[PDB]
C-alpha cells in the first residue's frame, strides 16, 4: 500500500476548505477580541483621564455629530500617522545619503 | 396551494455556499480587527501623550491626597467607555497632535 497512495491529489470537497475558513475565522475571532481588551483599556484610561484633566460635564446637547464623520475622522488620523512614518521614511533616506 | 418542489441542491453546491460566506465573514472579521487595532494605537498614542499630563499632574496631587473620605460612586462599566462625542474629541485631538508631529 505505498505506490498508490500518492497520486491521490487532496480534492478538497470543501469540507477541509470550511475547516480551513473556520479556523481563520477563529483566529480573526480571537484577534478581534485582543483588540477590543486593549480598545477598551484604552477608551477607560481615556475617559479616566478626561474625567481627571477635561471638564465632566458631557456636550450631549450639541447637534449630533456623525459617527460617519467620527470615523472618518479616524481614518484620517491613520493616514496622518501613515504619512508621517512615510515621510520621516524619506527624510532619514536623504539626510543618510547627504552625511 | 401550489407546491414549489424546490430542486435538490447538491451537497457541493451547498459546501461552496458555505465557504463564500465563511470567506465573507472573515474578511469582514479581518477589516474589523485592523479598524480595532488602528483604534488600539490611537487610543495608546493618546493615552501615552497625555500620560506626560498623567504623570506631571498625579506626582502634583499625591502631596494633596488628604483624609477624604468621599463615599465611592458606583460607576457602571458601560460609562467606562467612550461615547460617540468623546471618541470623536479624542480622533480629532489625536489628529491635531499628529499633524502637529508630522510638522516638527
Amino acid at each position: 500500500n505505498q505506490q498508490a497512495a500518492q497520486q491521490q491529489q487532496d480534492t478538497i470537497s470543501n469540507k477541509e476548505i470550511r475547516q480551513e475558513l473556520e479556523m481563520a475565522i477563529t483566529e480573526a475571532q480571537r484577534q478581534h477580541d485582543e483588540f477590543m481588551l486593549q480598545n477598551h483599556k484604552l477608551q477607560e484610561e481615556i475617559k479616566l483621564l478626561k474625567n481627571k484633566n477635561d471638564g465632566f460635564v458631557d456636550r450631549s446637547n450639541e447637534t449630533a455629530m456623525n459617527e460617519h464623520k467620527y470615523l472618518n475622522t479616524l481614518a484620517h488620523v491613520h493616514q496622518i500617522r501613515l504619512d508621517l512614518k512615510q515621510t520621516q521614511t524619506r527624510y532619514n533616506q536623504m539626510s543618510q545619503e547627504l552625511q | 396551494m401550489n407546491q414549489d418542489k424546490h430542486p435538490e441542491i447538491t451537497d457541493e453546491e451547498q459546501e461552496l455556499i458555505t465557504v463564500e460566506e465563511l470567506s465573507q465573514k472573515l474578511e469582514l472579521l479581518y477589516k474589523d480587527m485592523e479598524q480595532i487595532r488602528r483604534e488600539n494605537l490611537l487610543f495608546e498614542a493618546y493615552l501615552a501623550r497625555n500620560r506626560k499630563e498623567i504623570a506631571k499632574e498625579d506626582e502634583v496631587s499625591e502631596d494633596k491626597k488628604g483624609k477624604g473620605k468621599k463615599k465611592d460612586k458606583n460607576v457602571d462599566k458601560k460609562s467606562l467607555l467612550l461615547t460617540n462625542e468623546e471618541k470623536f474629541e479624542i480622533a480629532q485631538q489625536e489628529q491635531d497632535a499628529l499633524k502637529k508631529q508630522i510638522d516638527d
